[PDB]
């Protein structure tokens, strides 16, 4: 791990696969792969629908 | 030239009226790097709507 949060190899190559957005986040498979990240920002919160 | 594969189960996209900005407005985008007679690569972008 690195200081940016990239997961990077011993001689500082960044690993590099699909990046996730959204809330819940969701995998964009048809864009094009980019450095994955792993940030320590959190989530929010959803309410409830069924119960 | 372009070879591709398609889903027979795939439906048609959410928002019917197509616009390049929004995913769900298509099925599948491709990329092809076209250079002109100067030297300048452009990025031609292929969308595909069942």
């Amino acid at each position: 791990l690195d200081e940016n949060r990239n997961l990077v190899n011993m001689q500082g190559m960044q690993l590099t696969g699909y990046p996730a957005t959204g809330t819940p986040p969701t995998i964009q498979q048809g864009a094009n792969p980019a450095p994955i990240t792993i940030p320590n920002t959190l989530m929010a919160a959803k309410s409830t629908t069924t119960a | 030239s372009m070879q591709i594969n398609l889903n027979s189960t795939d439906p048609v996209p959410s928002k019917t009226p197509f616009s390049v900005s929004d995913a769900d407005s298509y099925n599948k985008k491709g990329t092809v790097t076209v250079y002109d007679s100067q030297g300048n690569a452009h990025d031609m972008n292929v969308y595909f709507v069942k």
